[PDB]
This record gives structure tokens, sequence and C-alpha cells, in this order.
């Protein structure tokens, strides 16, 4: 955080900050170039994971930067600017899911990108504890979850209907219902049930 | 602190005219011209300039493949597309909107100037379909970051999408040049801004006792005579009033006690300009000095100075009276005795200085700066045929 | 590359056009400059919406170098309209008449004539100057009857001729019938060739000089008498009697 004994300070955790901002940004990028053509292509594919692998790396970091839980640093990152990055990853998580979803090829990418969700919310798990009861951090943090409130909805549909999909999918009217009991279902007559 | 949608602001630029900060603004005119022009700041104090002509509202904020996608379908906007409020960053790409008319800040494709060739004009259009009225923003410092919040104060880089040209200051005239040129944003009415039945600065409004105070009508002196009227001459135009503090940076925010007022009558365009010499007067925007025109509201008759921000939501418009006080000469408006009942400022006032406060509507001041700017427009019309 | 240039050349250009146009009399160096500079801008075709900025004028330049050292300039103004820029006005610019007139004065002359040969492939995209320039492009074919670029010349003076209006086409195959009955020279053997082909355009439809067209067919078989490229022009020559049939159904 400060090099007391130098002379001049650096703050090392505010330049990987405004790093992973960048990285976020052109990642950011990167989906508006894909969001028209959709069918997401293998160069495309290659050279993205390698960029989430990166991301991962950089959320590794920022969880070990505060897991240890000293506060000062809590008190730096969490007045830093990342909460911007924060939102915009969220959006590239709602409006990636999508198209994700619905190609066959793309799963490789969904388990990059679904793990690097995964780091995210452990990084904000991680600094998320800090609070006496409230704390200022803790304003901050339903704020700006507040303030990323539209794409929730998207994150939230798309777990639940992964989520209730796999309790359903042993329910009244579907272990029976194929002829075989093994799932060789119709998908038409899935869809009725 | 920062900058969001709906947070209506103005453009300045502080030009260096004959070594003299002259610090004017963009005047969108709109009802009778398409152009855009400037507006001095520099003699605030005695050639009060309008705030009304010059203000746009920060009406959208995206980044520029959101903006190309919003290109490629060829309304609904894409649900908002963005918040939100959508805090601006550097290197969005903005919708500006002139509040009093409704149009959009475009690029020309036109050479109304000099011309001084491939370099366009500036233009307001109706509609925001097709690229000319987006603006892409930078920070015209590298000390400051692209991607990061706009702060309050920044002067910037303005340059279109369609035309691609940089926002320029001609001589004196604006236009799409390939030379830069500051921009300062000040936030003027922000936001949300704040809450209904609250005084707010920057506002046409009535003047109510409790009765208006009136105008004589037409055909009349330059109207200069200022009285009371009963009846429905709030349905009529001549009762409007349009408030003006000193404060150019939160010029439309709340009404607070004690704090400047330019009273700019509407309808005549004129200020009621208190000549104490003789009684409470109407004269031009070029004479109106502070000490000559500029008062005070207390909430009683018997009798703060700047906060950056909205302020409190102090006065309403129900159950609120305020009582004039000039700064110059602590003056008390009251009346004096087919009700042309002259209203007169004087040292203490009757009982019957009890004012009532109404505000007016949108559709009210979009007829009636439209009103003066039409007899504006033919009273050249009428000289240039004398002649 | 194009659009990074165009927008670096927008943030410094550095009357340019006018005063360009001064220093003929007197430093060629800036006059080609400014020919490059121009040559530059004209190597480039979203895009249109820069196209635009590379719209955003230069016609003062385009006529002052069309009849106007000299061949460079007006080959670069004419790479620069055809890329970035209708038939009559295209053909309003009538540039190649200084060139067709001096075609024939038998060596920057012998730089800018096979310079503005592929120069008049570029306009390949009724009234008395199409006529005209009929005949001047058959003075400079007749200048051509460098070779090898004058074949690719006499394809776009056949493509310009098979383009169109047919009455100022005859006062030209007028011209064609005086000329090419004299050679019947290669190069008019095939000009002739295809201005067959174009009489057997104009047959059906157009059915004074009907009698030298047909003077002209029997003059060509009376010439067909006499026994490479001129088989290729008798076996054309058939098409010629056919057009006669069909229409009339270095001086």
């Amino acid at each position: 955080r400060t090099q007391t004994g130098n002379n001049t300070t650096v703050n090392i955790i505010i330049s990987t900050v405004d790093y992973l901002l960048r990285v976020q940004e052109s990642i950011s990028d990167f989906y508006w170039y894909y969001s028209g053509k959709d069918v997401i292509d293998e160069q495309g594919q290659r050279n993205f994971s390698k960029a989430i692998q990166v991301a991962k790396q950089v959320f590794n970091t920022l969880t070990e930067y505060i897991q240890g839980p000293c506060t000062g640093n809590q008190q730096s990152l969490a007045h830093s600017r990342l909460w911007d990055a924060v939102v915009g990853f969220l959006h590239v998580f709602a409006h990636m899911q999508m198209k994700l979803s619905q190609d066959s090829s793309q799963i490789e990418l969904l388990k990059e990108l679904m793990d690097l969700q995964k780091d995210m919310v452990v990084m904000l798990l991680s600094m998320l504890e800090g609070n006496v009861v409230n704390g200022t951090i803790g304003k901050q943090m339903v704020d700006m979850l507040v303030e990323s409130s539209n794409n929730v909805e998207m994150i939230l549909k798309f777990f639940d209907m992964f989520l209730k999909l796999k309790d359903l999918t042993s329910s009244d009217t579907f272990k029976e219902y194929d002829p075989d009991g093994k799932g060789v279902i119709s998908k038409r007559d899935f869809h009725k049930a | 602190q920062f900058l969001r949608t709906d947070d209506e602001v103005v453009l300045q630029c502080t030009a260096t005219i004959h070594k003299e900060q002259q610090k004017l603004c963009l005047a969108a005119e709109g009802f009778g011209n398409r152009l855009c022009f400037l507006e001095s700041t520099s003699n605030s104090k005695n050639v009060p300039p309008d705030l009304s002509i010059c203000t746009f509202v920060l009406e959208q904020s995206l980044s520029v493949r959101a903006l190309q996608e919003m290109l490629a379908n060829t309304f609904m906007m894409k649900t908002a597309q963005g918040g939100g409020h959508r805090t601006l960053l550097y290197g969005h790409a903005i919708l500006l909107r002139h509040s009093y008319s409704g149009m959009y800040l475009c690029c020309l494709s036109t050479s109304r100037s000099s011309t001084d060739k491939l370099a366009f004009d500036v233009g307001l259009q109706e509609d925001t379909t097709g690229e000319a009225c987006w603006w892409t923003i930078h920070p015209a410092s590298k000390q400051r970051s692209e991607g990061e919040k706009v702060r309050v104060g920044d002067d910037l880089i303005l340059v279109s999408v369609s035309s691609e040209r940089y926002l320029h200051l001609s001589y004196l005239h604006v236009d799409a040049a390939f030379q830069q040129t500051l921009w300062s944003v000040a936030p003027i009415s922000s936001g949300s801004e704040a809450a209904q039945g609250y005084l707010i600065g920057g506002d046409v409004l009535r003047l109510l006792h409790g009765e208006c105070l009136t105008v004589p009508s037409g055909e009349h002196e330059q109207r200069r005579t200022v009285h009371y009227e009963g009846g429905a001459v709030s349905v009529h135009a001549r009762s409007l009033w349009r408030l003006e503090t000193l404060r150019v940076a939160w010029s439309g925010s709340h009404i607070r006690w004690g704090q400047p007022f330019r009273l700019r009558h509407v309808t005549t365009g004129k200020y009621l300009s208190l000549m104490e010499d003789k009684s409470l007067l109407l004269m031009d925007k070029e004479k109106a000095d502070v000490k000559s025109t500029a008062f005070t509201f207390r909430s009683s008759k018997e009798k703060r100075k700047e906060v950056d921000g909205m302020g409190t939501s102090e006065i309403k418009y129900g159950d609120s009276v305020c009582f004039i006080q000039h700064i110059g000469t602590g003056l008390w408006l009251t009346y004096q005795s087919s009700i042309q009942r002259k209203a007169i400022m004087h040292h203490e006032g009757h009982m019957d200085d009890g004012l009532n406060l109404s505000r007016s509507q949108h559709e009210e001041s979009r007829t009636a700066r439209v009103i003066r700017s039409t007899v504006f427009l033919f009273n050249r019309f009428i000289r240039g045929l004398d002649a | 590359n194009a659009n990074v240039v165009v927008r670096l050349l927008i943030r410094r250009p550095e009357g340019l056009l006018a005063a360009m146009e001064e220093a003929i009399k007197i430093g060629n160096a800036i006059m080609t400059f400014y020919a490059a500079l121009i040559d530059l801008l004209g190597r480039c075709a979203e895009a249109i919406r820069i196209r635009s900025i590379l719209r955003s004028g230069d016609l003062v330049g385009v006529i002052s170098i069309a009849f106007q050292f000299c061949p460079d300039h007006k080959a670069a103004m004419v790479l620069f309209l055809d890329r970035v820029y209708v038939q009559d006005f295209l053909l309003h610019l009538l540039g190649f008449l200084p060139d067709l007139r001096a075609a024939a004065s038998l060596t920057d002359m012998a730089l800018a004539l096979n310079r503005y040969l592929c120069t008049a492939v570029l306009p390949l995209l009724p009234l008395f100057a199409g006529t005209e320039h009929h005949a001047s492009l058959i003075d400079s074919l007749l200048h051509t009857v460098k070779g090898c670029s004058l074949t690719k010349a006499q394809r776009d003076s056949i493509e310009v001729c098979l383009l169109s209006r047919p009455s100022m086409m005859q006062h030209l195959l007028r011209r064609l019938v005086f000329d090419v009955p004299l050679l019947n020279k290669m190069p008019l053997k095939l000009l002739t060739n295809h201005y067959e082909r174009c009489w057997k355009y104009y047959c059906l439809p157009g059915g004074a000089s009907e009698e030298e067209l047909h003077l002209s067919r029997k003059l060509f078989w009376g010439i067909f008498d006499a026994l490479y490229e001129q088989e290729l022009f008798k076996l054309a020559l058939p098409c010629l009697s056919a057009v006669a049939g069909a229409l009339p159904p270095n001086f």
C-alpha cells in the first residue's frame, strides 16, 4: 500500500485496479463487436478465452490483496474506482449468457465466463465483510449494486431457469413420461409437460 | 458532484477577446433560427443574459459500439438503453436538447458563415434520427483519463459523430472545424431537479396577490407601468414572471431566502427596474444593474449567500408568502390607489403585501418566449418596410 | 489505414485550392506536392460517414486542370474525381479536347499521350458536344491508327460508341466510313468492325447518309475482293452488310 521506508510512495493496488478497468473496457469492446453477428468465431473464441484467463488471474490477485481483512487495503480499494468495472462486467455477464446458452459450441467459453463470474463474486464476497453494522463500504456496496440493477434481472432469470430446470426435471410428469424411463423425450412433449 | 441523465447544464467558452476573459455562453435560439450563437456573461451585473435560451439537457449517454448498434437498428431506443441515469464517462456519445424548444444539437451540411472551407456549421434539428445529434466527449487534459467520470467543471472537447468535426469557436461564431475549443459545463439544474411544488431558480411563473401584478395591455409607453389587476389575467399572457439569481452555475437550483432576484418580466422581455428615485418601473436588458433591480425575499416584513447544489426545498407554492426587499433600497412592494391599482416599492408596506405564488406550465412558456420572438422579428419587418 | 490517415489529415491538413492554381508561371515541387496530396486522398473508396468528409467541393481544381509539368496533375484529379464521384454532367468536362488536339503533333507530350489512355477508360461509366467528342476520339484513334495501351484505348472507344444519341453516332459514323474505306490501318479496321456492331445495334431501331453506308458496304465488299486482322474485320464486315440491310429496312 505505501512503502513507509522509501521516499516516494507507490500504491500498486490502485495501478492494477486501473489495469482491470482497462481490461474490462476492452472486454466490453469485444462484446460490442460480437454483439451483432452472434455466431462466435473460433479465433474470437480462442482469443477471448485467454482474455478470460487474464481476468481470472487478476481477480485472484484482488482476492489475495484483501483476503487478509486488513482494513487499510479495504479503505483504499473500497474508495477506489473499480466499481465502474464491476457494473460493466455484470453487463458483460448478462448479455453474454444469452447467446452463450443458445449456441452449442460456445459451452466452453460459457464455462470460461461462468468461471469468471465465480471468481468475480469470490472477490466481491472477500471484500464484502468488514462491517461493524453498516459501514460506508456497505452503503457503497448496496448503492452500486442497485445502480447495476437492470442486468440483475437477466442473471437471476438465468440462474432460476437453469436451477428449477434441474429441480423440475425429476418431477411428477417427466421421469415416467419417457417410455424407456431414460430421457428420450420428444422436445415438443417436453415443452408441453 | 458529477453528471448523469437529465443534469441540465450550459456550454460556455471563456474567449480571450482583446486579452479579456469574455465568458460567452452558447445561445440556442430555436423557433425562428435553426442556428446557434453566443451570449456573453462578462457584464452579468449590468447586462444580465438570459439562461433559458442557453441550456441543454443530458438526454442520453452511450458508448460508441452501443451507438453503432442503435444505428444498426435502421423507436423504444432499446428500453433506455443504458441506465438508470447513466453517470457520464468520457468517450461516451451523448444527445443534447435545448430544453425550451425540444430541438437537438446537430451538425449542419450548410456553409452559413465564413467558410473557410469544408468545415461545417452548427444546427438545431427536430429529431435525433441519423448520426447528426451525437456527441463524443473527450477530456481536454492528458492528466485526466477517458473512461473515468466526467467531473463538475471540465473544459473538454466535443466532436460530432456524423461529420466527426471539432466543435470550434469561430469569428464570433461556432462551427464544426478541425480545431479544438474548450467548453465548460456548469451544473445549472440537476438532478433530479428536485421535486414538484417547489420554487426552482430560473422559472417562469405568475405573481399573485391573494389578483395579480399586471402590465398594461397592447398598444401602450412601451408598457413601462406596473399595476395590480384581478380576474383571469393569470390566463392572460402578460402576467408572467421569470426569476434569475446572480448565480450562473446552480441557477436552476431551489429558491431560498434573501438571495438575489433579477426579475426579468416575460412577455416584455424587460426587467422590473426599480428606479426608487421615482417608483417601481420597467426597463430593458442593457439597463439592468444589480442595485437597479435585483431583489431579495424575506419570509416576514421585518428583516443566506451561497450553496453549490440544489439547496433545500425552501419555498412551496400554496401555503407560501414571500415579501419583496430590494438590495440597495430595502423597499417593500405595496400598492397605491378599472383595476389599474398602481403597485409601488415602499419602505414599510401595508398588511396588503401577502403575495401568494403560483408556477406556470411548459406550454405556457413555450408560447411565451415565442410571443416576443415573433414581436422582435416583426418589429424588424415593420421598420424595414417603413424604410 | 484509409480511415486512420484521413482522420489524422482532418486533424492537420496544413484558400489553398484557388491560390494553388497560380504558380504555373513561376518551384514546381509545390504544384506536384498538392498533386501528390490529391492523389493520396483519392486512394480511398460507416466508411460512407467519412466519405462525406472526402466529399466535404474540388471541381475548381478539376476544371482548372481539365485543360491546362502537366500530366501528373490532371491524372491525380481524374483519380480523385473518379473514386469520390449524371452522364451529361460527367461529359460536361469536355478534358480530352486539348489531348486529342495535340495528339498528332509528331516527349512530355509523349508521356501524356500514353498516360491519359487509361484516364479515358474512366468515362466508360444527345446534343452536339457528344458528336464532337466522338470526332476527337476518332482523331486520337487516328493518331493511334503505347500501341498495347492504344488497344485499351480502342476498347474504351468501342465501348463509348456502344454506350449510345444515335444521330451523333451516325455523324461520327460518317467520319468512320470516310476514314476506314481508305485504310481497308488495322486499328481503324477493328474500329470499323466495332462500328459495324454499333450499326447492327441501331439497325432495327433505325429501320441521306444511308446511301453513303450502302456505298461503304459495297466498297468494303470490293476491298474484300483483294483476297489476319483483315480476316476478322471482313468477318465483322458481314455484320456491316447485314446492318446495311437492317438499318435501311491526317486530313
